[PDB]
């Protein structure tokens, strides 16, 4: 529920990634066989479909701001996780309260008989 | 590597003397070439720029000409004061190299 | 740190009070921590600026984070610069790195300047890109593309082979920080601003044809404005 | 500043007619372009999001093209509700600039 | 207006090695595309080249020499320096810095060192 | 819906000055930034002035061809906006419009009825 | 990436669109990610056929997987390998990596040849086992065995001490290539095939025994078929 | 590894079989990793007693874990310490280690003596706590201040710029070991025991002031009992 800074968004997203799901041959999956460094990218194009690749430059420069003093506070070096931990918390935020019905979680589907 | 030369090798002078210098090469140079004045003692101070343009502060008896391989330097109205060992060099080509020199004495 | 939500199709702000399960986590990997390119918000890419923009800070260590893959950059730095006593200034990059995949024009600068301070680092804080490592602090050599990074949850050779422009830096980090242009081992154009990648590609119109091509022991500076080409301006 | 056009200045149609529209412009590397339509005694309405994404509310019929300096509007077919004028936008940041417009002249 | 101020090593064994510096006191050196060089005149001899170093960190020698010879550089402190392995007889000339005058057309240099001399023994 | 309404409008005499203004409810004035565009039949539409949100500082932008003849204000508390026209001068008499939009489009997708202001 | 599941007494594949809770992980000590020796499938343990197994790669970086503690090898391997130029090659181990736990016969290989490309590479992908740090890459040195590992949902001093036969290499990672067993600083044996350790070992029968011991300046090679031994057919 | 946790205002081991909601972990941020200050427990700090408390191991690595912040320390070391025959004894800290941010008295030393092993280690297993890294080994140079870690769930220059107590060591690791205290480059005094570092600190009252001050070529010990000065007691 955010809207873009005065910078001016490009609407277009044009990205890459390194996902690849299953293998061409059997072979591929060998990194002997494994297709050069550079290979591992694919790309793709999605558009901003209302307002969502705008939306996300400017969620994305909220969050590096937030995340700025987050790895100030860190101590480990390379901080190659983060999103498991916001796993957890995704849990610990619906989870370990008392939880029939009338506490307003879990989701609970209406009772028939 | 590429040869230089210049002539005449010596040359005796008096005052007033149109001097001309030549300087010659293998290749052409295409007048990126410069004119040099030595004294013992002293530096080889720059005379001509360019195959044509001498230096700010030498005077205007020194002047020169031409283009590819041929180039020269005279000098107007020569003074006493000019004598000295005169050089050449090519900017064109490398590794540098310059003319064998030149010589004069008053007399 | 707040993630994004894709809900109703719009994004959500993920810190609220509650956690109403209409966004479900069915898995990670509807989990992204995508790079985003600081040149999608029209920041400008002149060389000049990009100096402009890092701090040349000494004192806290530097530091990185993983992320998601994430969009082409049309631009992207190397850097060779070093102390003006020949010291090798800014840290050589660490195991793992490299290069962004994607830049369109990678700009290569060598030369030196005063390079204060030892990490560098953004002024605006944003992060270099190297591969799939967000940093804090320039590596030396390959490619760092300017960006930023956010985290949300979800519900052919020309794309790397591209890259033109290599330059001079005479001084570095201060305002006094100049660039030359370099082609034919020819130093030359003073880049001084609004020129694309192409505005400079067309320029090699000169190389060994139009123009320049300095055919002498030594090359020659041009002064850009062949009113731009600045031919035989030199000095 | 980036400077636009539109063409034809007017378009003659008939119902259910596909028809297109072209703009041009200076150079935008924005996909920010976007299209709006107007009738007379009405406040323009927008028929594009940047780039190709629909306002919403405009029907299927409605479609758009291209990046940089060549893009265009097209409509499948037309319904009498869509006579007016249209036009076309730079958005990519600012000063925003607007074509001068083109009308749907009927047959 | 540059005082260009030679230096080098004092005599030196035949078979030796050379150190040569020259500093610009009165300029910078931080002009891009400046050259500075060397070049030497032995028993009276024409400007025989030796070599050149630009601010732009491009270097190069006289071919003859190059195998023995090799450029360095101190910008901090406005230096040029030559080392030269297996100083012999035949590398005592007199000694010369240069750097370009017309500054950045044709090279143009041009200006030049106050000159220094080395022998052997 | 955005339930915009504009007034401060009709003749004026040439070398004066006014304050053309807006209200509207429904989208809050937080978070978004304005424009003026103007429309006249010799002229089609065109820009005339950007009201950044005080994210940005409340900074604005004018047309050149009419930079420094207008400026604007805003009010979040009451919805309002101004163009403040610093004159009156000619050539004015095309009709106004104030718009506001989603951030991540743009604002073209609000707009006022418009309103006539002319010049003797 | 499936996992093992205990259930009924059998495995059984965790990808499943419906995790019924018959299965439960009570606790992460349920978690194992244990190596298994890829000799444990009848995988042949001839030195020839474990150089033929291996890719000799350049281009991708190494990468390895931390792994559960596993079953025991009887065949290991350590490696001297080097370019004809003497140029090192393959890297050194990185910090924490040591030899398995437990293999009965770590052979040993020093020599040269072309040694191409310069991450090696298992040609099946098999992983090379470091103590417990399984590896796309062969390290200098230490012990790695080959092997695979597993993802499964739970419901003395001969134990490192044996090893036997060191041998020299002639070329490396091609067709050409050779080997010849060393004892006693004397290099012979082809050590063509059909040799299992212990047919290896029963050969120091003859060491400072029934046959062999060059006692010369220098060391001579039999060529391996007495008959077997070769004595005296050494050209 | 049991847990403290906090509930009915008082600890609790997490260790139970029934894990009843009345605690709750609402987020990852109630969770705490705090170290301790050894000194805290009543420790002796007499420097000898610090020497007792090292083991001098070769043989098993080093490992480290990182941990939350904590109590503030009023004693704390750094280390120079090599062998008798001027090898270095004792690794340099790796990347990202710092001396401890709060310590009121980092003792300095520096000599030498066997230094057996390599790797040092606590003879109690305490942690050695660099920054937010606890060790089970001692770095080199930088502060470590001997203490524990812990693990609960949860429901002005001055304070780092001083230190005193630099003194050099004569042997090491074993119970002939003994230290001197050095200002001035003097270097003096036994520092046997019962002495906190004011007590020493105060010994400073005789610094170019009332006594020692070897005003000579050299500098002159002196041996601790103006009698505890042991002024002129130098031999
Ligand atoms: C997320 O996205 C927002 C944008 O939405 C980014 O915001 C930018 O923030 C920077 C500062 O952090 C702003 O830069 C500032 O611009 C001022 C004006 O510069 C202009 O005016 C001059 C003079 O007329 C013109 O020459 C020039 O062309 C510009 O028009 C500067 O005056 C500021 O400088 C002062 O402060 C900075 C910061 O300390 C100093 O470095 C300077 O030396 C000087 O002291 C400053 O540069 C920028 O305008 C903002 N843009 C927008 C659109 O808001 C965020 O940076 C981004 N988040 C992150 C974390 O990257
Ligand atoms: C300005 O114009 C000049 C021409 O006047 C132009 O020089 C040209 O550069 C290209 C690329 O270096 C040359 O073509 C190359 O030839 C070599 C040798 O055969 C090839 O190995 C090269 O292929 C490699 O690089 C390619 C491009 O990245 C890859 O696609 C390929 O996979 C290889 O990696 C390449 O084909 C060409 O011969 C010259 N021509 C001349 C006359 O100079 C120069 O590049 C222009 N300046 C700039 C800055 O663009
Ligand atoms: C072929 O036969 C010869 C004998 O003809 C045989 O040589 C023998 O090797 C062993 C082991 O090297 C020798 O015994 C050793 O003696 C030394 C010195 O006292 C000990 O230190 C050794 O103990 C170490 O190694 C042991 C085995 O790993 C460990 O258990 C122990 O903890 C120590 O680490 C060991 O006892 C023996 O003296 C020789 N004998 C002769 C006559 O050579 C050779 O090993 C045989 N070839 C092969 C390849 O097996
Ligand atoms: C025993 O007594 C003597 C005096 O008889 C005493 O020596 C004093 O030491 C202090 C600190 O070194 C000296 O003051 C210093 O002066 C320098 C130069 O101006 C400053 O740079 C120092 O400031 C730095 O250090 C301060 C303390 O850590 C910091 O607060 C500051 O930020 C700087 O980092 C400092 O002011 C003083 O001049 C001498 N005086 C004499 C006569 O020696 C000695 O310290 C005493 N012994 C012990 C072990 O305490
Ligand atoms: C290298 O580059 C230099 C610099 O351009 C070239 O020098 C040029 O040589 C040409 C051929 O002679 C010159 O043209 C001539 O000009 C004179 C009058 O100035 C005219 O009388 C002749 O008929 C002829 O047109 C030209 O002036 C000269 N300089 C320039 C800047 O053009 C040189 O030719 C190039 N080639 C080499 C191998 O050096
Ligand atoms: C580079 O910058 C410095 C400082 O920004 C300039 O020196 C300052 O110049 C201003 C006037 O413009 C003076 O008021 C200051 O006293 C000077 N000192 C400072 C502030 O450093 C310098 O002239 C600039 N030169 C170039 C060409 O970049
Ligand atoms: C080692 O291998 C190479 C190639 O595998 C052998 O050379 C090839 O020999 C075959 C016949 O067997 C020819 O048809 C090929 O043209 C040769 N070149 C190739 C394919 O590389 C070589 O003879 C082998 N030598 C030994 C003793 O290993
Ligand atoms: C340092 O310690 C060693 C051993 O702790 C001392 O040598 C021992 O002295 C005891 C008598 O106190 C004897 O019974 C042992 O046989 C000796 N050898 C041992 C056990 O190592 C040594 O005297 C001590 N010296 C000093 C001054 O520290
Ligand atoms: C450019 O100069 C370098 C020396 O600085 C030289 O090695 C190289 O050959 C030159 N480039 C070309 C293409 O001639
Ligand atoms: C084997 O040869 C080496 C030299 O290569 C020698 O050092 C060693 O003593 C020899 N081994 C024995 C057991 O004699
Ligand atoms: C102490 O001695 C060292 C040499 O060991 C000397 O460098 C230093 O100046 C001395 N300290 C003082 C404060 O004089």
């Amino acid at each position: 529920a955010i809207v873009n800074a005065q910078p001016k968004c490009n609407p277009n997203l044009h990205y890459w990634t390194t996902q690849d799901e299953g293998a061409a041959i059997g072979l591929a999956w060998i990194p002997y066989f494994g297709p050069a460094a550079e290979g591992i990218y694919t790309e793709g194009l999605m558009h901003n479909q209302d307002g969502l690749i705008c939306g996300l430059r400017q969620l994305a420069n909220e969050t590096t701001q937030a995340l700025q003093l987050f790895l100030r506070a860190t101590t480990e070096l390379r901080t190659f996780s983060i999103l498991n931990r916001k796993a957890i918390d995704f849990l610990l935020q619906r989870w370990g309260g008392t939880c029939h019905i009338l506490g307003p979680d879990c989701c609970i589907e209406p009772h028939d008989w | 590597d590429i040869v230089m030369t210049q002539s005449p090798l010596s040359l005796s002078t008096s005052v007033g003397d149109r001097v001309s210098l030549t300087c010659k090469a293998s290749q052409n140079v295409g007048t990126a070439v410069a004119w040099y004045q030595q004294k013992p003692g002293q530096s080889p101070k720059l005379l001509i720029y360019s195959a044509s343009n001498r230096y700010t502060g030498v005077p205007d008896r020194f002047t020169g000409s031409g283009s590819g391989t041929d180039f020269t330097l005279t000098i107007s109205n020569m003074q006493s004061e000019d004598l000295a060992d005169y050089f050449c060099q090519q900017y064109s080509s490398y590794p540098l190299t310059f003319g064998a020199g030149t010589k004069l004495e008053l007399r | 740190i707040p993630l994004g939500v894709i809900h109703n199709s719009t994004l959500q702000v993920s810190d609220v009070d509650k956690l109403v399960c209409r966004d479900k986590l069915s898995s990670t990997n509807q989990l992204r921590s995508v790079g985003l390119n600081l040149e999608g918000n029209g920041v400008a890419t002149d060389v000049p600026s990009a100096t402009k923009r890092w701090g040349f800070r000494s004192g806290v260590p530097p530091k990185v984070v993983n992320y998601e893959a994430g969009e082409w950059a049309e631009n992207c730095y190397n850097l060779e610069i070093k102390k003006p006593d020949g010291s090798e200034c800014l840290p050589a990059a660490p195991d793992g790195i490299r290069g962004f995949p994607r830049c369109r024009y990678v700009h290569k600068v060598s030369g030196t300047g005063p390079c204060a301070g030892d990490f560098a680092f953004h002024k605006e804080g944003a992060f270099f890109l190297y591969d799939r490592l967000a940093s804090t602090v320039i590596y030396r050599g390959t490619t760092f593309a300017e960006g930023v990074v956010a985290f949300l949850i979800l519900p052919p050779s020309s794309g790397y082979y591209s890259t033109t422009i290599r330059y001079q830096a005479t001084g570095f980090g201060t305002n006094e920080t100049e660039y030359l242009f370099e082609v034919d081992n020819l130093t030359y154009v003073q880049l001084e601003s609004r020129f694309t990648p192409q505005f400079l590609l067309q320029l090699n119109e000169t190389i060994y044809t139009s123009g320049k091509r300095s055919n002498t022991t030594g090359k020659l500076i041009w002064k850009v404005n062949r009113k731009i080409r600045s031919e035989e301006l030199s000095f | 500043d980036i400077q636009m056009t539109q063409s034809p200045a007017s378009l003659s149609v008939s119902v259910g007619e596909t028809v297109s529209i072209t703009c041009r412009a200076s150079e935008n590397i924005y996909s920010s372009l976007a299209w709006y339509q107007q009738k007379q005694g009405k406040s323009p309405q927008l028929l594009v999001y940047s780039a190709t994404i629909l306002a919403d509310g405009v029907p299927s019929r409605f479609s758009g093209s291209g990046s940089g300096t060549q893009y265009s509007l097209k409509i499948n077919s037309l319904q009498s509700e869509d006579f007016g004028t249209y036009y076309c936008q730079h958005f990519w940041g600012t000063p925003y600039t607007f074509g001068g417009g083109t009308k749907l002249e009927i047959k | 207006d540059v005082k260009l101020l030679e230096s080098g090593g004092g005599l030196v064994q035949p078979g030796g090695s050379l150190k040569l510096s020259c500093a610009a006191s009165g300029f910078s050196l931080s002009t891009s595309g400046v050259g500075v060089g060397w070049f030497r005149q032995p028993s009276g001899k024409g400007l025989e080249w030796l070599a050149l170093i630009w601010w732009d960190d491009d270097k190069y020698y006289n071919p003859s020499l190059k195998s023995q010879l090799s450029i360095s550089k101190d910008f901090s402190r406005n230096q040029v320096f030559l080392k030269i392995s297996n100083v012999d007889i035949a590398d005592t000339a007199t000694y010369y810095c240069a750097r370009r005058d017309p500054f950045g057309y044709d090279n143009a240099m041009g200006y030049w060192g106050q000159g220094t001399s080395v022998t052997v023994s | 819906e955005v339930q915009l309404q504009e007034s401060g409008g009709g003749l004026m005499q040439p070398g004066g000055s006014m304050k053309l203004s807006c209200v509207a409810s429904g989208f809050t004035f937080s978070n978004y930034w304005m424009n003026w565009v103007r429309q006249s039949p010799e002229k089609g539409l065109e820009w005339v002035a950007e009201i950044r949100l005080k994210s940005n500082n409340y900074a604005t932008h004018y047309a050149e061809s009419v930079k420094g003849r207008f400026t604007i204000s805003r009010d979040d508390s009451k919805r309002s906006v101004y163009l403040q026209m610093n004159t009156l001068r000619a050539e004015d008499t095309g009709i106004y419009y104030c718009t506001r939009g989603n951030g991540n489009y743009r604002a073209m997708d609000y707009w006022g009825q418009g309103t006539s202001v002319t010049v003797s």
